[PDB]
């Protein structure tokens, strides 16, 4: 990664558990760490990055198309959908503000959304772009 | 850096002084321009080109396209071109700020197949004064 | 190094002093003459034709040609090719200063097209003497 993606990666996984909605729907299963006990089954994970630097003379920036699971062991999966229905509207549009650096955009991308693991598991990636500056 | 959506092209609904931006607009450009009037004498410094400036005239051109979307003011963009206006456009950059000069309307083009979306180009040409209000 | 558009020709509006630019005007020229009085001897060693130069009567032209902008300078000059008089005109040399001399316009001609503007180009000729007020 580049010097800001420590800090991307905390800015986005805080303007998550923040939104209203998700918090009644997949409550506070919210994790990179999946923490031990019995795995709830509808939670998000906030993992899979890539940079694509996006540099210049004076400075540098990067073009982070990180990558936001949504996993249900639900029967259908109109349960995941109505979840990244809230992962993306908290996102696109951003406003977020660093630790390091500065972003100027959180937009949308290919979003994946097929079954995993032996047609019982239901994941739907959303890959998003967040243009940063270092 | 700024984001790109930020940069955004206006029109005028009623004419005075109310500005909404168009439609779907996945691409703005205004491109500005100078004449280059060119004044070298029989000596010139070891015979480079020597050029004058202030007395070239100058431009703007403006030129936006993206997805047909009917708005009160993608249906202004029409009554402009048939009956020919010259309103105070306006282009705002991110940061820079407003630019609010009368452009005209020189070249609309509605664009349609048979499996994708419904979109338009839209391109134009100064025919006034500029401003810059920071 | 100047530039072009500081070479303004000025109309009076009252007959006295008050000196305005006629109209939206893209070309300008004031053209001097003289008349090249021969005198040629029987003896000019070898045979080069002689000049006098002060015998010949000297004149100025004026000649500017612009777009029809219907200020009242513009009927001041379309005024007085009626009553056809012979009033005061100046025309500014951009860092010389000013010519100042009494001319008669002679030929002025209003020009419009189905796809242009409204044009008018303007002749004046040397009606006195002229100065040089720098």
């Amino acid at each position: 990664s580049y010097a800001v993606a420590g800090a991307l990666q905390a800015a986005v996984y805080q303007q998550l558990r923040a939104d209203a909605v998700l918090a009644a729907l997949v409550g506070t299963a919210v994790y990179d760490a999946v923490p031990p006990g019995p795995l709830a089954g509808t939670y998000v994970s906030l993992g899979p990055e890539d940079v694509a630097d996006a540099s210049d003379k004076t400075g540098a920036g990067a073009v982070h198309d990180f990558v936001i699971s949504v996993i249900t062991d639900a029967a259908g999966f109109a349960t995941a959908k109505a979840a990244a229905a809230a992962v993306s509207d908290a996102l696109v549009g951003a406003d977020l503000v660093l630790s390091r650096g500065r972003l100027v955009g959180l937009w949308f991308l290919r979003a994946k959304a097929r079954r995993v693991e032996k047609a019982d598991m239901r994941r739907i990636d959303l890959v998003f772009r967040a243009r940063v500056e270092g | 850096a700024q984001n790109g959506k930020d940069l955004l092209i206006k029109l005028d609904l009623t004419g005075s002084g109310q500005f909404e931006t168009i439609a779907g607009l996945r691409a703005t450009r205004i491109s500005f321009n100078a004449e280059t009037v060119d004044v070298t004498s029989l000596e010139s410094q070891g015979g480079w080109r020597e050029l004058l400036g202030g007395a070239g005239v100058r431009s703007a051109s403006i030129s936006g396209a993206g997805v047909f979307k009917d708005a009160d003011t993608d249906e202004r963009a029409r009554q402009i071109f048939f009956d020919g206006e010259v309103p105070e456009f306006q282009v705002i950059i991110p940061d820079f700020g407003i630019v609010q000069g009368p452009f005209m309307i020189t070249s609309i083009d509605y664009a349609g197949s048979h499996n994708g979306e419904a979109s338009y180009e839209l391109a134009m040409a100064s025919a006034g004064a500029l401003s810059f209000t920071a």
